[PDB]
Formats: structure tokens, sequence, C-alpha cells
């Protein structure tokens, strides 16, 4: 089993920036593809962005080109999400996921472990 | 006569280091009438692991947690193979204690699976924790429960949102049989009443 954290949500200033970050606690020696999704209010989940184990790729939702990057300190066991010119848009909830293997996925039905997730509001 | 077996969960003994059940352990499950501990069904049991040599499972290998009456710990579905419409599997689970939790809340976890009902018929109590079943697109049936039949204690609650609207379910004429009490059902069939509001030779009313 893997146990996710999320930290580094809150309220920001319509166009500034915020980073996310995700702790994985657990037996968390072995292949994940880690990615982040998010839900707005009365929307469905959806993806945002996402990493392979060694980090060589990764993968953004559109609306989040160019703004959002992700990245992934396998030693520290983290992974982090730089979410520069934030809007309003981007009010959801943030959730750190998990999925074994090397791969990242661009739909929430391969990962098999979450976070809690933390609020962000613009 | 009567046969039982009591096997470990995923998470325990034979399965400590496994996170879910996949194509190698499930053949362990033969035969099992009793979880002692938790089950976990997770996208890698399909998608298979390298890591761990793991092949891909089969959606026919299911059928061997037919057998399973009782689930001491928590019940976990987080994806199921998509050809297949219910929670087939566990037609003929009974109890689920819920002694462990997910997240130290829920004894049964349905989320984000394509089915279109989930045919727990044989369900009849779940002891402790809650009941989220969540995120799943095409199901119906679960919002007419009577949950408070199933349940051990007066606080369990539930979490069930985000699935087929009720609107669409009732247009689709996917509602509960007219043999059905009001006490709500696991699918269309009259098999799949909670309850009969007449009478029942045993499981069909
Ligand atoms: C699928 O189940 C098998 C069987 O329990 C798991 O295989 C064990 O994995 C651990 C950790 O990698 C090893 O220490 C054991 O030696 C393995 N046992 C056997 C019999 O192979 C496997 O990890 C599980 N895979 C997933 C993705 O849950
Ligand atoms: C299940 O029971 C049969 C006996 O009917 C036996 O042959 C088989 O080995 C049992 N399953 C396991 C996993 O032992
Ligand atoms: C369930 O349907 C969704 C589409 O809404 C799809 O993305 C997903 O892959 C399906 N589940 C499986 C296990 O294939």
């Amino acid at each position: 089993q893997v146990k996710l954290e999320e930290s580094g949500g809150g309220s920001v200033q319509t166009g500034g920036s915020l980073r996310l970050t995700c702790a994985a606690s657990g037996r968390t020696s072995r292949s994940y593809g880690m990615g982040w999704f998010r839900q707005a209010p009365g929307k469905e989940r959806e993806f945002v962005s996402g990493i392979s184990w060694r980090g060589d790729s990764t993968g953004y939702a559109d609306s989040v080109k160019g703004r959002f990057t992700i990245s992934r300190d396998n030693a520290k066991n983290t992974v982090d999400l730089q979410m520069n010119s934030l809007k309003p848009e981007d009010t959801a909830i943030y959730y750190c996921a998990a999925a074994a293997g090397s791969a990242w996925y661009g739909t929430l039905y391969e990962y098999d472990y979450w976070g809690q997730g933390t609020q962000v509001t613009v | 006569l009567e046969e039982k077996k009591v096997c470990n969960g995923i998470g325990i003994g034979e399965f400590k280091d496994s996170l879910s059940i996949n194509a190698t352990n499930i053949k362990h499950f033969k035969n099992c009438t009793s979880i002692s501990g938790d089950l976990h069904i997770l996208p890698v049991a399909f998608r298979g692991d390298s890591f761990t040599h793991t092949p891909p499972l089969d959606p026919q290998e299911l059928d061997i947690l037919k057998t399973v009456k009782e689930i001491t710990g928590f019940l976990l579905i987080q994806a199921w193979p998509e050809n297949r419409t219910d929670l087939h599997a566990f037609e003929n689970l009974e109890i689920i204690r819920g002694r462990t939790k997910q997240h130290g809340q829920f004894s049964l976890a349905v989320v984000s699976l394509n089915i279109t009902s989930l045919g727990l018929r044989s369900l009849k109590e779940i002891s402790d924790g809650d009941v989220i079943i969540s995120g799943n697109k095409n199901l119906c049936y679960a919002n007419t429960i009577n949950w408070k039949k199933l349940f051990g204690t007066s606080g369990q609650k539930t979490k069930i949102i985000s699935n087929r609207g009720e609107n669409s379910c009732k247009a689709t004429g996917q509602v509960c049989h007219a043999l059905c009490s009001p006490e709500g059902c696991w699918g269309p069939e009259p098999r799949d009443c909670v309850s009969c509001r007449n009478v029942s030779r045993g499981r069909e009313c």
C-alpha cells in the first residue's frame, strides 16, 4: 500500500502563481506513475498533469498548457505542481494520484491510489 | 454438508505486499468463504504489473470470488472489467463487518466503474463502517436501497453521488421490479429485490 498527502494549496490572487506538493508514504520503493487531478463544484473530476516514474515523460491537459509544470524527487518521494498564471476557472480541489508501473495516464480509471485532496481557490 | 474456509485478505499474510487482487494471488482465493481482512480491486489488476512480474487479470478469474460470503474488513472495488454490468463475483456476499475500514471510514467502497447495477443481492449486513458509492456513470438502483436495513450502528452513513442521475435511471426503465418492496433493489430482476411485497419461495419473490 501507499498513502499520498497533498500540500501547498490555499487561496491565490487572480493571476498569481502557486506550487502544490504531494508526499508519498508506505511501500514507496517501486515503480509509480504520478498524476494530478482536480474537481470543480458541480463538475466531474478531470485530468490536470502526470509524470512517469523515471521523470522523462510528462503530460498536461489542454486547459493548463504552458502554465503548469510537474516534477518529482523520488529520493524525497514527492511530486510537485507549479501553477503559474492562475485563473478562477482553475478553482477546484486538487488530488494527487498514483498508478503502479512506470507510465502516467490521462484518465482517472488507471490510478490505484488517491490523496484526500487540497482546495485551491482563485 | 457445508464447507467453510477462511483466507487472509490483501495486505495480510501471503498477500502482505500485494496492492490488489491479481492474476497470481486470485488462485489462492479458491474455496474461500470468509475473508479475514480486506479486499482491494485496483486498476493494476487488469492492467498487469511488470515490476512484480504479474500478468494482467483475466475477468473470468473473478468467478473464484463467488464462494465468499463474508468479509471481516472492507470491500474496495476501484476497477472492474468494462464488459461486465454488475458485481456478479460478489453475488453471494452476505456480510461485511467493517472491523477495518478504508481511510478508517468506509467498509464498502464502489468507485469509478462502468457497471449498470450493484448485484449484491445476498448482502444483508454491514456491521460497521460507512458506504461510499461514487463516480459510476452508468450505475442505477443504488439510490433505492434502504441502507438502515443493512447497517449495524446508528452512526453509519452513506456517500452515494456522481453516478447515473435518477432522472436517466427512471427514464431508461432502470428501476426496481414491481414485485420489489419499497426497500429498494440491487438491480432490475425480482431476485434483486431487497425484500418482497407479497411472497417469496426463496431468493425470487
Ligand atoms: C500480485 O500478487 C502476487 C502474489 O501475492 C504478488 O507477488 C509478491 O510480490 C511481493 C512484492 O513484490 C514479493 O515479495 C513476493 O515474493 C511475491 N510473491 C509471489 C508469489 O510472486 C504481487 O506483488 C502482486 N502484484 C500486485 C501489483 O499487487
Ligand atoms: C478447492 O477445493 C477442491 C476440492 O473440491 C480442491 O481440489 C482445490 O485444490 C481447492 N482449491 C485450493 C486453492 O486449494
Ligand atoms: C469506463 O468508461 C470510461 C468512459 O466514461 C472509460 O474512460 C474507462 O476506461 C472505462 N473503464 C474501463 C475499466 O475501461
